């Protein structure tokens, strides 16, 4: 929305390819990292865990 | 919950008006041949058509804008030198 | 131009001036819809704006009641 | 529901400041005559006396803009060539 609102010309498309992030898990509060690869999987996993392929 | 996602760090890619519909300087599309190929075949005799890519993010055939270096020279969306960043989609 | 002049004829090149108008000011509205959007009955919204002499007088204008996405829509666009 | 409305394609007419109630030349109405006029009749013959619209979308009665491109050109309210882009309202 800002990219389209301020500098509207460019479309940014979207990509998985690509980057990084910190996962903070939950005994200590340790944080992990998931190359924009494993988010999805794990967000699924969040939702309801007990999933296969 | 049990897994939180505190920071992120996305690279968004961007486009100029490469119009992946029509090409700016011959109208047809940004793949599909030009206005000076239209038959798939036509006497391919290997060379190539393919989509041409700026540094200022403007698309267009290889062919279109090499025939246009010989019309102009500054990409034609803008007025910066075109460049060559790329041969293909 | 190359037959009749620069008259009548002219006046076809201002319709496409009219027409780029028209386009231009269309994306840019749909891109203020992301600034805005305070309603969702502009979800997909295509408005063209032209000149009234420019254009064939289309008719007295009707007023009969719109929809309202659609009143919502106009209320966003004017 | 059972019929919902996902798109819309509306095109919407815009008009300067043509002022539906009062012609900025001679100051009488959009319609009603003119100065020059005053009088429905006035010995009409034939000719006429409706109203003038400008590229510019701005609105005077024909007679009042007829005489004032001899005072000037450019519309009164901007700074454009006067058009004659429509005769009548
Ligand atoms: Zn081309
Ligand atoms: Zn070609
Ligand atoms: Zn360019
Ligand atoms: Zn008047
Ligand atoms: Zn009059
Ligand atoms: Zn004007």
């Amino acid at each position: 929305r800002f990219y389209l609102a301020k500098h509207s010309g460019r479309q940014l498309t979207l990509q998985h390819h690509m980057g990084s992030a910190d996962l903070n898990a939950t005994t200590r509060k340790h944080i992990l990292q998931v190359s924009t690869f494993q988010m999805t999987i794990l967000m699924l996993f969040n939702n309801r865990e007990k999933y296969t392929f | 919950k049990r897994f939180e996602v505190k920071k992120w760090n996305a690279v968004a890619l961007w486009a100029w008006d490469i119009v992946v519909d029509n090409c700016a300087i011959c109208r047809n599309h940004i793949m599909d041949l030009c206005i000076e190929c239209q038959a798939n075949q036509a006497s391919a005799t290997s060379e190539e058509c393919t989509v041409a890519w700026g540094v200022c993010n403007h698309a267009f055939h290889f062919h279109c804008i090499s025939r246009w270096l010989k019309t102009r020279q500054v990409c034609p969306l803008d007025n910066r030198e075109w460049e060559f960043q790329k041969y293909g989609h | 131009k190359t037959e009749c002049g620069c008259q009548f004829t002219s006046k076809l090149e201002g319709m496409f001036r009219d027409m780029s108008i028209s386009n231009t000011t269309m994306d840019e509205f749909r891109q203020h819809l992301q600034a805005t959007g305070v309603s969702l009955g502009g979800v997909d919204l295509t408005v063209r704006v032209l000149t009234t002499g420019y254009w064939p007088t289309q008719s007295a204008t009707p007023k009969c009641n719109i929809p309202p996405a659609p009143r919502h829509a106009f209320e966003i666009f004017r």
